[PDB]
């Protein structure tokens, strides 16, 4: 993307963790992530026999990010064991927090009744169900907004240390200090409201579970009003956020060119750098939903591949079924890695 | 040739795959045999992944073979 | 409207040829070349331009016009296969009409070549490289215009336009290709070009098909063999002398006669009356073209930039005749309008 | 052609429909006031809001693909005008903006209306206010987003020819610009007074 | 029911329909343009192929975010389900599909020149991602209207 | 107080948005079709 | 080759052509061509040098 | 109810809304954009130091001003808790399609007299003063639409 | 009332609407195309740039009559109108508004050419003027058309 | 009532609109075409500028049948007319309309075609007007068939 | 009044227009091309100018058929007449009128043909003037067929 | 009944026709263009036939996933199926053949373009099979959205 400024913050630091981690979330399956980390890990023990080697293209590409595909295989081991997920399979490594009902005639509809809660990752009961990906979209939707809300406030941390290094003092009032409280008031709101309905038993309290798309546009639109209420004092504390999301957009806008005039094209520069910063803010906390886009298009893909092929397979019988598994297992397998690993994962 | 270590590679994938596979269908585990539309022959289907399995592995051991000889 | 669709396929094709418009020597890049006295000194100059170092490979010695002039028409020729192969659709068809005229040109440079005995690699190498087909060298094993139809030209794209040969018979022939080529050219633009580049291309292959009848017109004066019904089968008729000063001039026996015809349009009066004919005409073609860069989601930008080059390598190439043979009073004599 | 054939096919059917209609008693029997209303506020609500953010996309998306296509090619030697002609393209995507933030501001009246309620004065009004309000921003912004991604071409042609010329056609663009403010103002006024369905 | 008609689902269905079948040709258009483009271009600069594959992985998640909005409201769906939650299921299909549709036409064609633009000029290549950036938050726009809309599916129907 | 036996609220409604949704698909088609492929780079020249 | 020859000889062409295993390298564009042995049939000396 | 004041009325009022609107930006759009070209074309041949060549452009956005006006005249009259009468919504839908339709004509004029006449007063400053005559006699065409479009509004609300 | 329906007001509504449509839409092509000439032909003769606006003032003047036209039938508008009283206003918004369309159609290629030729042939302005009043009197006819009918709108009518 | 239902002045309207709309129409492409025509050849011969000016006074002449008939159509428009005079009047304004607009379709080719000849034969001004008679008597045929009509509309006609 | 309903004369009335409309129409293509053609010959060949005019001629005589079953479908139109006698009218109208439709087309594409190879060759007139009576005639079979129609109209009707 | 019309298997009907109609619709596209760059490459490069054949094997799967769903649609069918099944039949049908025939328009308009290029440089030929990847998933994303439709076809559906 660019080569960093004289002793700014390196970003490629933060990367080494935070690329492969973000890629596991999108590709979230123990299966594909340890086929990955195979390839990665002949890469890497082979290191010093393919170094002084002539491999070309594709074969330099793989082996230079080498360890950049290890970490993507090894955290994609981690998120699709999170996600429960090893070749559109699940794990029924402990005890599901789902009891199903005691008794039952052949094709009713049963419902669970909750029991505990999984200790790692999403539990096992939900293989199989009507409405895996009615809680399974909610869960991701939610980890992809507060996991990009992490990493965008870990990057704008960076930016305090820049501006502390460089002791522009006046960036970190002028610059830093608003569009932190501006980001914060708003999106980690958002985010540790999140959390806190996660937190919150509302079948037990008989309060209802409110809307958070609902809360945050009439957090703007219907300032005041609550609909549902998250928490006491809900009201006041939107209305403060409101307003001093509201405020830091002068802030920013004008406290340093103020500075610069009072004690030009300084002020347009901090004009624009107030558009796109508040355009960002939420355009990239939006664009976090393409980690649960893409762990959703990977799941259902692995769900047909292997629904398709392989498990046809599994119904046959004698010398046909044997041939048929061996045939189908090929055919799984080859278009596992070709689109699996090769489209998804790229 | 390359074609007898990516067979090699997709056997030993299918051995270590089919056998996992063929012993949760001999367990009787929930996420294969669970539903009512999985296979209701549990071990028979076992015994087939089974087969399949050893396909793969005689498959794995013949191009394993051919590449350390070739 | 014209930027609505034109941009989905034709965005970067035109930006790319507004670029190299970008490229045309203006007047003052002109005044110094004038400036120069010396081959190596225009070569020094016209590095200062998008030309650049295109002479680099070529010493100071080995330096000549004819040099100069090869080297600056590749540039030209290797940026139109560079947007002819970004091309596609209509587009790719507008760059093929393009094409077809210099397959003309190399058709009856073959024949002429054939029938003067040249050597037949000479000719080769002396092939426009637009307007190359693969069945050109061919057309050396005939000196019959019938022969060659048959053996060559029947499967090339200029076989609609031919509904032993000497040079008489090969300016025939070629001016019969060029009137049904513009002919050909101007209903595809009429038919699949979008308006502002439809009316630009009209006008431009109206002034080419002008410029074509009223050489014609004057230059049949001066011979025998030209019969008036002759006439009639070498004026294009998509110009603004169609159909007027087209048949005027299809009959006419006298200068006076062709100046009274082409007294008829108000865009070519006093072309005859002052100066030079040819002249006229290549100011006109650089008018034109320069209009034709006002038109900004346009495809007519593709000729009118070939055309602006064709004049520009011109330019240039006379500026380097009046280094080499010294005439520095002529060496002003060029069409600039960029 | 085929298309035109379909055109005056159905001009046909219409006219010798209504003909029929008519001559036989039943004028009537065309109620476009009784379609009106008895077809569901959510159908003119949910199209209003969907048109107004897919339309305010389509003009944002076709006005950059416009200019995008422009200064690409027009970067081929003059790499310089990409940084400044972003403008363009931040202007095109200002469009679908005002879409996205009209289909949230009318997806906010999107409630359950009673059964005994759904086809009252203000739920048809709110239906009928959302329909044209969506249509208003979501065609303006269309319109916008095209015009601004012409103008955008024209500027990064005209930046990569000179680079004092870009500022006059960036001033265009501004005024291409405000026809996409005007259909965001004009939508929030139409659904100004528009309930919530009730 | 009034509030339930039996026709009710069909504006549901066809929203899932919608959301996946625009959002796919719009994927398709920017796959087809900019794989053409990649193909011209690394016929003569070969080493420039994985760098362009850019716009076809931002087509595809075009295609992507249709099947989000496709899965979403498919469950959603119901036999019995209000005229409310059919309309809003249909504007949420309609919003990502013609969203997705415009962006990846987008993707198509500004891909294409970039990565032409790019064989000739590297330095047009940060231009031409940056523009496609623009262009895939576009699709982005129409997947979260229709968020907005799938979440208010499920208020208060009866 | 009906529109009609035939073509009911509903069934309109369905058609209406049917035909939305169908001319956004033709459009589309028409864009998608309109796709060619920029032969010339992709073909050797034969030229000496 | 046999188009022209075709059209030449107003068809009554025998003309056959046989694949060359190996390609040859040429020296005049330096590329190692294909090429097919080709034999055609005709009497009159002039459409023989034809 | 009232039978002059059904409640499908607003439909044509807000569709008069909506034909202002838009058809007033797409006439300003096609003067703007056309009038664009023309200066862009002026650019690369004739620079000039004085704006004079925004002229089609500011009047092509005074007709989106004629649409704005209207549209919010008739957007202030709907309301979903006043008697709407169904003559006030024919009227209103008069509003909109008079000031659009003449707002688009308009525009299509401006886009045609600016793109060829802009060069034309740049290069001669003589012709600035007919050119700009021509514009006039453009914009007057969507001031006509305006004042048939108030009259109506104010006919339709009384 | 079975004369005076509540939709009658929507053909008279149209009317006037097809009354500024249509003009407009002709007055627009007559000075587009009108003045596309004038401009390509002042480029050589500056001189008669206030001679060739005479075909836009006649596209000016079509423009005119649909606003006279539209503002007449606004003013025959009501709630309570008879349905003929609509029937009537939309045949004069259409006559007017259509006849002149054709005038301007007939302004814009007729005023093209004619400055074209003036810019050649000073005496064929006078013919141009001609030929252009003869292309007004098209959407005069529409007017005067719409006028008799506006008149006949109210005339005799039952409540 | 049954004979005369409220909707039938909408038949007779558009019939009185439709007359001077579509002869209107084939007028102005007429004295389009036409007065191309003449611009083109009096660049050169301004001499025969008022000889080839007879094709545009031809359209007009078709554009006043076309007027005629519109009148006449209006002073015989009631709010309570029979729907047969509604019928008949649509049909007299559809005939004069129509068979106007096909006769100034063919005014404009062949006056066009016939200005541009005679400029170069002036023996061919004769036949311009023969060929033009023969095209002006379609509206001519038009607006027989319509007078006959009109004539026809309000004549044993009850309720 | 069962049989003969209120809205029988319009079918009456549109064949009586159509009749005139579309023969008109076929005259003038039939006018138009012939004059074209005769207009493009007589430039050089004057003296042949009364001869060429007598596709126009043809054409003229299409226009007088059509003008005939209009009269008479006029005359044969009442108030009160039946439904059949509206039917049959439509018929003859529709018959005439676009028999001679064809029959115009036919006379001015044959006729143009003609006056422009008749002036190349003298011995293609009588050539030309056999053709444009085969055209011709179509447009009498045409108004034959409508003049039995018409004679049946009122034949027998209650 | 009111939830199961008679009508509700038409739905489902149009459905599984349209799944195996669009699949194949897309898969001929891209079968014929894709085919056509083969003939065109292969003639001078016999040896990268089996080799260029690959999207032509592509674009048949295309139709493989519309036979699929055709299949599973068809043997929901029946004659008192609830109308909500055969909506969801016919989303089904329309999801895995629309989005089939967009993946085979691209699979052939890239397996046409990199079949011709892969001639003139054997490296685009991975490119080639990455973007034709691609575009196969274009389709496998309407089967997903077809085979979840599918499940949900008679899932909590009564008479």
């Amino acid at each position: 993307y660019g080569i960093a400024q004289y002793r700014e913050i390196n970003a490629g630091l933060p990367t080494i963790v935070t690329f492969p981690f973000m890629f596991a979330i999108m590709f979230g399956d123990m299966g594909h992530g340890f086929l990955m980390t195979l390839a990665a890990l002949s890469l890497v023990l082979n290191e010093k026999k393919i170094n002084k080697m002539k491999r070309g293209e594709i074969f330099d590409m793989a082996f230079t990010g080498r360890y950049i595909i290890l970490l993507m295989g090894v955290f994609s081991m981690y998120t699709g064991f999170l996600y429960n997920d090893i070749f559109s399979k699940t794990m029924t490594i402990f005890k599901s927090g789902w009891k199903w009902p005691d008794h039952w005639k052949k094709g009713e509809s049963i419902t669970a009744t909750s029991v505990g809660t999984y200790p790692i990752g999403l539990d096992w009961a939900w293989h199989g169900t009507e409405n895996a990906l009615l809680f399974s979209n909610s869960y991701k939707m939610k980890l992809s907004i507060l996991m990009g809300f992490i990493h965008m406030t870990y990057s704008y941390f960076f930016s305090l240390a820049n501006h502390l290094y460089f002791n522009s003092m006046i960036d970190i009032i002028g610059n830093f200090i608003p569009g932190l409280l501006f980001m914060q008031g708003i999106f980690g709101y958002l985010s540790v409201c999140i959390v806190y309905k996660w937190a919150v038993d509302w079948v037990k309290d008989g309060k209802p579970a409110p809307g958070l798309l609902n809360m945050l546009i009439n957090m703007f639109l219907s300032p005041g009003t609550i609909d549902d209420e998250l928490y006491p004092h809900q009201a006041k504390v939107q209305v403060f956020l409101l307003l001093m999301a509201l405020v830091c957009i002068p802030w920013l806008l004008l406290v340093k060119p103020l500075h610069f005039k009072f004690t030009g094209d300084i002020m347009i520069h901090q004009v624009i750098h107030t558009i796109e910063f508040c355009l960002n803010c939420v355009s990239h906390t939006a664009s976090y939903l393409r980690l649960w886009a893409l762990s959703l298009a990977h799941a259902q893909l692995s769900s047909v591949l292997w629904t398709m092929t392989i498990q046809i397979a599994f119904g046959f019988r004698g010398f046909v079924g044997v041939f048929m598994t061996v045939a189908l297992f090929a055919m799984w397998f080859a278009l596992t890695c070709a689109v699996l690993v090769l489209m998804e994962g790229t | 040739t390359g074609k007898a270590w990516c067979c090699t590679v997709l056997s030993a994938f299918g051995v270590v795959i089919l056998s996992v596979i063929a012993h949760l269908f001999n367990t009787n585990h929930e996420s294969f045999v669970g539903s009512i539309n999985d296979p209701e022959d549990g071990p028979a289907v076992a015994h087939t992944v089974y087969l399949a399995a050893l396909v793969y592995l005689v498959f794995f051991v013949f191009c394993g073979f051919q590449v350390y000889l070739a | 409207m014209e930027g609505v669709y034109f941009n989905i396929d034709n965005g970067f094709i035109e930006g790319v040829v507004r670029g190299y418009r970008n490229g045309l020597l203006s007047n003052n890049q002109y005044i110094n070349l004038t400036q120069c006295d010396t081959l190596e000194d225009l070569k020094l100059q016209l590095s200062s331009t998008d030309y650049g170092n295109f002479l680099s490979s070529v010493s100071s010695e080995s330096l000549t016009t004819s040099l100069i002039q090869e080297y600056a028409s590749s540039k030209l020729y290797h940026e139109f296969n560079y947007i002819r192969d970004q091309s596609s659709g209509s587009t790719r068809k507008f760059m093929d009409y393009i094409t077809y005229g210099y397959m003309i040109d190399n058709v009856a440079l073959m024949i002429t070549g054939t029938i003067h005995d040249r050597d037949k690699g000479e000719i080769l190498q002396r092939c426009h490289p637009l307007g190359w087909f693969d069945t050109l060298p061919t057309l050396s094993v005939a000196t019959d215009l019938e022969s060659l139809y048959e053996t060559v030209l029947v499967d090339t794209p200029l076989a609609p336009y031919f509904k032993e040969l000497d040079d008489m018979n090969i300016e025939i022939i070629r001016n019969k290709l060029y009137k049904a080529y513009l002919e050909d050219f101007y209903n595809f633009v009429t038919e699949e070009i979008p308006e502002p580049a439809k009316e630009c291309m009209q006008t431009l292959l109206g002034f080419e098909a002008d410029r074509r009848s009223i050489n014609i017109a004057l230059n049949s004066l001066q011979s025998s063999d030209i019969d008036p019904d002759l006439k009639s089968d070498l004026l294009p008729n998509i110009g603004k002398l169609y159909p007027l000063a087209t048949f005027h001039l299809a009959q006419a026996q006298d200068f006076e006669g062709v100046r009274a015809a082409l007294a008829n349009v108000y865009e070519y009066r006093g072309f005859l009356e002052t100066g030079n004919l040819e002249d006229h005409f290549y100011q006109l073609e650089m008018e034109l073209c320069r209009d034709a860069f006002t038109q900004q989601f346009a495809i007519s930008t593709v000729w009118a930039w070939m055309k602006s080059k064709e004049q520009e390598v011109r330019n240039i190439t006379w500026i380097a005749e009046c280094i080499a043979q010294n005439q520095r009073e002529r060496i002003n004599n060029y069409i600039s309008v960029y | 052609s085929f298309s035109h054939f379909l055109y005056y096919l159905v001009l046909i059917v219409v006219i010798v429909y209504g003909l029929y209609k008519l001559f036989t008693g039943h004028g009537s029997d065309i109620n476009f006031g009784k379609f009106l209303l008895r077809t569901s506020p959510y159908m003119w609500a949910n199209l209003g809001i969907a048109l107004c953010v897919g339309l305010s996309v389509v003009g944002a998306a076709w006005g950059i693909f416009i200019t995008g296509s422009s200064m690409i090619g027009a970067g081929v030697r003059a790499p310089r005008i990409t940084t400044k002609n972003l403008i363009s393209i931040i202007f095109c995507e200002v469009v679908a903006i005002y879409g996205l933030i009209i289909a949230i501001v009318f997806s906010s009246k999107l409630t359950v209306a009673t059964a005994e309620n759904m086809y009252s004065k203000s739920n048809l009004y709110t239906g009928y206010s959302l329909f044209w309000a969506g249509i208003t921003v979501g065609a303006s912004n269309l319109i916008c987003g095209i015009a601004v991604g012409i103008t955008g071409a024209t500027a990064a042609i005209s930046d990569a020819a000179d680079s004092a010329l870009f500022v006059k056609i960036l001033v265009i663009e501004i005024f291409g610009s405000i026809l996409g403010l005007l259909g965001l103002i004009v939508g929030l006024l139409m659904a100004g007074k528009a309930s919530e369905f009730q | 029911t009034e509030l339930c008609p039996v026709y009710a689902p069909f504006f549901g269905a066809i929203g899932c329909a919608s959301a996946i079948i625009f959002t796919s040709l719009g994927a398709a258009y920017g796959t087809a343009k900019s794989g053409v483009g990649i193909c011209a271009t690394c016929v003569l600069r070969p080493d420039l192929l994985f760098k362009n594959i850019v716009p076809v992985i931002m087509a595809g998640i075009i295609a992507i975010y249709g099947l989000v909005v496709s899965v979403l409201v498919c469950y959603s769906l119901g036999q019995k389900q209000a005229l409310y939650t059919g309309f809003i299921q249909l504007g949420a299909g309609l919003s990502v599909g013609l969203s997705g549709l415009a962006a990846g036409f987008a993707i198509g064609i500004v891909g294409d020149a970039g990565v032409r633009g790019s064989s000739q000029q590297p330095r047009l290549f940060v231009g031409m991602i940056l523009i496609l950036i623009f262009a895939e938050v576009l699709g982005l726009y129409g997947l979260i209207v229709a968020l907005l809309l799938n979440s208010r599916a499920t208020q208060d129907v009866v | 107080d009906i529109l009609s036996s035939i073509w009911t609220e509903g069934l309109l409604m369905c058609l209406i948005v049917s035909a939305l949704l169908l001319f956004i698909l033709i459009v589309a088609l028409s864009w998608i079709s309109n796709l060619d492929i920029t032969y010339g780079a992709l073909e050797k020249s034969t030229n000496p | 080759l046999e188009q022209i020859l075709w059209r030449v000889l107003r068809g009554n062409l025998f003309f056959k052509t046989v694949e060359i295993e190996q390609p040859v390298y040429d020296v005049k564009t330096r590329e190692y061509k294909h090429k097919n042995a080709f034999i055609v049939f005709s009497h009159g000396d002039l459409i023989i040098k034809r | 109810s009232n039978i002059y004041a059904p409640l499908y009325a607003p439909f044509f009022g807000f569709a008069g809304c909506a034909a202002a609107m838009v058809l007033s930006c797409l006439g300003a759009a096609i003067g703007t954009a056309k009038s664009g070209i023309g200066i862009a074309g002026i650019g690369t041949f004739k620079p000039e130091l004085i704006m004079k060549s925004l002229i089609p452009v500011v009047m092509s956005g005074i007709l989106a001003i004629y649409g704005l006006v209207v549209a919010v005249l008739i957007a202030g009259n709907l309301s979903p808790t006043e008697d709407y009468t169904l003559f006030n919504g024919f009227m209103h839908l008069s509003c909109g399609l008079c000031v659009g339709f003449a707002c688009l004509s308009s525009g299509y004029a401006i886009g045609m007299v600016g793109d060829v006449g802009v060069r034309k007063y740049m290069h001669q400053p003589r012709l600035f003063v007919g050119i700009v005559l021509i514009l006039i006699f453009s914009e007057v065409l969507g001031l006509y639409g305006m004042i048939v479009a108030l009259i109506l509004n104010t006919r339709g609300s009384e």
